[PDB]
RNA sequence: CUCUUAAGGUAGCCAAAUGCCUCGUCAUCUAAUUAGUGACGCGCAUGAAUGGAUUAACGAGAUUCCCACUGUCCCUAUCUA
RNA sequence: GCAGUCAAGCGUUCAUAGCGACAUUGCUUUUUGAUUCUUCGAUGUCGGCUCUUCCUAUCAUACCGAAGCAGAAUUCGGUAAGCGUUGGAUUGUUCACCCACUAAUAGGGAACGUGAGCUGGGUUUAGACCGUCGUGAGACAGGUUAGUUUUACCCUACUGAU
């Protein structure tokens, strides 16, 4: 889990597993990103492993620049659609969930993020703090 | 800094025996006869290595 | 001086701090070093002030500041501002924004006496911050990334870009603010340059990755 | 207008580059994980060579199907984007065989550089066991 | 400069192990120069040629035997078809020799393109014809062994019907079929040495092809962009549109990444989508089969386009 | 020229519901395919009304892929007779 | 399949740190075979799903020893089976191969565990198609497709209950 995580996090709902086919947000040509695998997640016969919230995923892009697809890269999620509750007590959600390429040190590949971030990634990775406009 | 003249008391305790070649156990360097039972009190030691 | 340290192990430090001439901002994850990064180079000069805003510890792209001011966004909370308004001077006006955007720091790029700020940004704030920095502004670009606070670090004596800049946009920048800048990267070829370091006149502050020949252009560019 | 970060000098593009090409030639490398030396097995009557576990892929020596076979093999070529796999030649009394190789890494940012790097294939003499007026 | 050997001194003799020997080494030689050519030309721009050593081991045992030769070029680029050495080749020997080269396949051009290329051997004393000085328009096959040559697949086992006519030998799809020479004798004068399968080796036009149009199989091509680039280069778009009925893109990209007469990436994107052919888990446009089906359309014969003969053109064909 | 008493697989087609070796080879689809499609064909043992090849339409026929869909599944819970 | 004993040598020198030929001693019944005692008035016969328990010849985790152990990383060995040992493409598959996560992706048994527990893809009735064989009826451990999976209210066991 600590390939490029700055700090450590709390357990937020496990959205969304693999099969997972979630937007992108960065500005690297994709437009989606199927998850395929999760950093992390133990295992249980027959459980699919899932992500949440500012886990790091690994990933398979269907749509974007075909210098791109073919291949896995890493991924961070940063929008998703479970309601999952903060230690303030709030359960909230975004309206789709959406994700961000990246490399096994947390760095990004592109320079902006479209749209909303989650302050549980954002904390976390840092270099996507500094290329996201919005948090929440 | 170790000053070698104490580099041959850690030397009396860690580097100066003789180990089976059948269990690998540290043994004195003066003995035959490993103490330990499961190898059956065999003969078959080497010195422990010092030099590369 | 260009005085290299890492928050905890992350080489990023206009994310977790700030620093201008009347004061400097961290966050809470310890590393004593990293406060020594300032409180070796600062007497009893200025302050340093420890906040996590909102929860996050990541003050400099959230928030705002300068010599007379600081803007900080909607979420923060009333006790995460207090110590904020005590532990500072009565001169820096502080001011809860109420704008859409959050992270401040990675859409204004504010020295003293210029600033520059993302092109989208509301009307309101365009006076807002005028009003409680006293600064101009001009919302354009800086080589395309809307993102101007994180791609661009500023003193009043200087400035830095990422390089891809286009050697056109480096000298409209230059004809805006009066200030000098080059194409230069920072901890070992890292593009985000506002948050790989934090800047003021006498001050510098990298990652330990950070290389000399990064350290010899700062030092260049920034200290005149 | 930049400076190359690692040997300082030189003034590089703006097109989005990373530290001069002397020092991404000497320090960073994109060819690592690869034996330059690569064996193979070979007989003289059957001439049946395999990959380690294999059915005989029939091919003749200086073939193209040895490209196949030769990519097969388990190196980090087969993960970086393969282009221009030629035969350089070789002394045919050698038995050994020469292939140059170019992948396409990703520098440190979403910049690509063109690679020239080769490996040399050995083979050695076997009796071929399945074979084996 | 070169691109074949010197094949003498057969002198009619004996050691059959000896005089493959000799043929070896003028093999070795030639192989030796060819290598050298690598380091030369910079170090990446390589060339099509035959690396086995039997299949110009069976090109020799039909020519000088064969004591007369055409050679078969298609009329869409005879540039990188015409043969290099071969008249510093057959000329030595003092027998009978003097090939007289040819250009063929000219019924796939308008006809006032055609003294377009007549006209290229005007200033240059090049012998020529035209079969699928100015007393010639077009004339039919009324136009000692012999011997066809051509670089793969230029018709030389379609023009073996310009003697009887009943497909003695098979025509394929594929250029890499025809090998281990045949022979056809007919009229009891005239013989033939119908030759194996052929490329040739080249230097210009490298890397950056349109070589590929006659030359390689389509199928097992795993580049599938470089060829498909350089078809839509060429043929504009309005006419691409009205023969196949779909509307592709307006080429919003109106910026330096693409500009107009768009690239081959914009163009497959929306006509996979139009025939339906989709990927193996997910529903996206499969470019790398749908550039197949186009290529072959284009080589075939329902897409056509020819090429300027010397120098810089910007539109010769009009169709 | 011949050998087997007659002839000696023409046109066409294919790892095909016919191909042992065989998860054949190459390309493609996929992150990954003993599958699928196209192509190659000395084809154990294809083949011309013991009909070959191609074929619009049709099919409670066999098969692969995709868009949509969903408790099929992750991972179970609840309600009614 | 597993292990051991001599130890000619490999091992920059250094038989045995590690490995180790020529020979040689055994263990195992998770292989295949041989045999034919039981069962032909029938013990429901491949695989997967589910679920429990056991074994150790330990993949990981714990404490230790030894190295050609500087550190880091690795290998050899020991007590040890308490605890865990996956998601997926292709295949009916056992078996296998790859992608991927992971601390690890160890092997095995219980009537080759488990069909009144499921499924029924395969095989093994009947319909039908091709190839090869045969004069032919018809054959093929060759390929393809479709093809009824019954009963528990008894005794015991078990779970709970008086
Ligand atoms: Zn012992
Ligand atoms: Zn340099
Ligand atoms: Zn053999």
């Amino acid at each position: 889990s600590g390939n490029g995580a700055q700090g450590t996090k709390f357990r937020i709902s496990l959205g969304l597993p693999v099969g997972a086919i979630m937007n992108c947000a960065d500005n690297s040509g994709a437009r989606n990103l199927y998850i395929i695998a999760v950093k992390g997640s133990g295992s249980r016969l027959n459980r699919l492993p899932a992500a949440s919230l500012g886990d790091m995923v690994m990933a398979t892009v269907k749509k974007g620049k075909p210098e791109l697809r073919k291949k896995v890269m890493p991924a961070i999620v940063v929008r998703q659609a479970k309601s999952w509750r903060r230690r303030d007590g709030v359960f909230l959600y975004f309206e789709d969930n959406a994700g961000v390429i990246a490399n096994p040190k947390g760095e990004m590949k592109g320079s902006a993020i479209t749209g909303p971030v989650g302050k549980e990634c954002a904390d976390l990775w840092p270099r996507v703090a500094s290329n996201s406009g919005v948090v929440v | 800094i170790i000053e070698p003249s104490l580099k041959a008391l850690a030397s009396k305790y860690n580097c100066d025996k003789s180990v089976c070649r059948k269990c690998y156990a540290r043994l004195p360097p003066r003995a035959t006869n490993c103490r330990k039972r499961k190898c059956g009190h065999t003969n078959q030691l080497r010195p422990k290595k010092k030099l590369k | 001086m260009a005085t290299r340290t890492q928050f905890e192990n992350s080489n990023e430090i206009g994310v977790f701090s700030k620093l201008t001439n009347t004061y400097c901002l961290v966050a809470v994850g310890g590393s004593e070093n990293f406060y020594s990064a300032f409180e070796a180079e600062l007497g009893d000069a200025i302050p340093i002030v420890h906040t996590t805003i909102a929860g996050t510890r990541i003050i400099g792209r959230m928030t705002a500041g300068n010599r007379r001011g600081l803007l900080v966004p909607t979420q923060t909370t009333d006790q995460e501002l207090q110590h904020l308004r005590n532990s500072l001077p009565d001169s820096v006006k502080i001011q809860r924004v109420e704008e859409r955007l959050s992270a401040l720091g990675n859409v204004i790029c504010c020295n003293d006496y210029v600033a520059l700020v993302h092109p989208d940004i509301d009307r309101e704030t365009e006076e807002l911050i005028s009003d409680v920095l006293g600064v101009e502004v001009f919302r354009q670009t800086i080589s395309g990334n809307i993102l101007v606070g994180s791609y661009c670090s500023l003193s009043n004596q200087g400035g830095l870009v990422h390089p891809q800049t286009s050697v056109q946009d480096q000298e409209e920048l230059s004809s805006l603010l009066q200030v000098p800048l080059v194409a230069g990267t920072v901890n070992r070829g890292s593009s985000v340059v506002g948050a790989g370091m934090v800047v003021n006149d006498y001050l510098a502050v990298t990652g330990l990755d950070t290389t000399a020949p990064e350290l010899s252009v700062i030092e260049s560019i920034f200290r005149l | 207008t930049l400076l190359c970060c690692n040997c300082g000098t030189p003034i590089d593009g703006s097109t989005g580059l990373v530290m001069c090409y002397d020092c991404i030639k000497l320090t960073v490398d994109i060819t690592q994980g690869i034996p330059r030396e690569a064996n193979i097995s070979f007989c003289r009557n059957c001439e049946r060579f395999l990959q380690p576990p294999g059915q005989w892929i029939r091919a003749e020596l200086e073939s193209r199907e040895l490209l196949a076979i030769c990519l097969r093999r388990l190196k980090g070529l087969t993960k970086v984007r393969l282009v221009d796999a030629s035969f350089i030649w070789t002394e045919p009394h050698s038995r050994r065989i020469r292939i140059k190789l170019t992948v396409q890494g990703e520098a440190m940012t979403n910049t690509i550089i063109q690679q020239t790097f080769e490996v040399e294939y050995i083979v050695i003499a076997m009796q071929c066991p399945d074979c084996a007026r | 400069d070169l691109i074949v050997p010197r094949r003498p001194e057969w002198n009619e003799g004996m050691s059959k192990f000896q005089l493959d020997r000799q043929e070896k080494e003028a093999f070795l030689e030639w192989r030796r120069k060819l290598a050298h050519l690598q380091e030369s030309n910079e170090d990446l721009l390589l060339t099509p040629f035959e690396r086995n050593i039997e299949v110009w081991k069976q090109l020799w045992r039909v020519v000088e035997r064969s004591d007369l030769v055409v050679q078969i070029v298609d009329a869409r680029n005879p540039l990188l078809f015409r043969s290099v050495d071969l008249e510093r080749y057959v000329k030595e020997s003092d027998d009978r020799k003097a090939n007289l080269l040819l250009v063929n396949k000219a019924d796939l051009l308008t006809k006032k393109q055609r003294i377009a290329w007549a006209k290229y051997f005007i200033s240059k004393n090049i012998s020529f014809t035209f079969y699928s000085v100015m007393e010639k328009v077009k004339i039919l096959s009324i136009d000692i062994n012999i011997g066809l040559v051509g670089y793969p697949n230029v018709g030389k086992s379609s023009t073996i019907n310009s003697l009887v006519g009943a497909k003695k030998v098979s025509v394929s799809s594929t250029p890499g079929k025809t090998k281990h020479f045949q022979t056809i004798k007919l009229s009891d004068s005239v013989m033939l040495c119908d030759c194996p399968g052929l490329v040739f080796p080249n230097f210009a036009y490298n890397k950056g092809e349109l070589v590929c149009n006659g030359v390689l199989p389509i199928d097992q091509l795993r580049d599938y962009i470089g060829p498909a680039g350089l078809v839509a280069e060429r043929i504009p778009k309005y006419y691409i549109e009205a023969i196949y009925g779909i509307h592709i893109q307006t080429k919003s990209r109106d910026e330096g990444g693409n500009g107009d007469i768009p690239t081959a990436q914009e163009l497959l994107v929306a006509y996979a989508r139009a025939r339906g052919y989709m990927t193996q888990g997910y529903g996206s446009a499969d470019e790398p089969r749908a550039s197949r089906y186009i290529l072959k359309d284009y080589v075939n014969g329902k897409l056509l386009y020819v090429n300027p003969p010397p120098h810089l053109e910007d539109d010769t064909p009009y169709t």
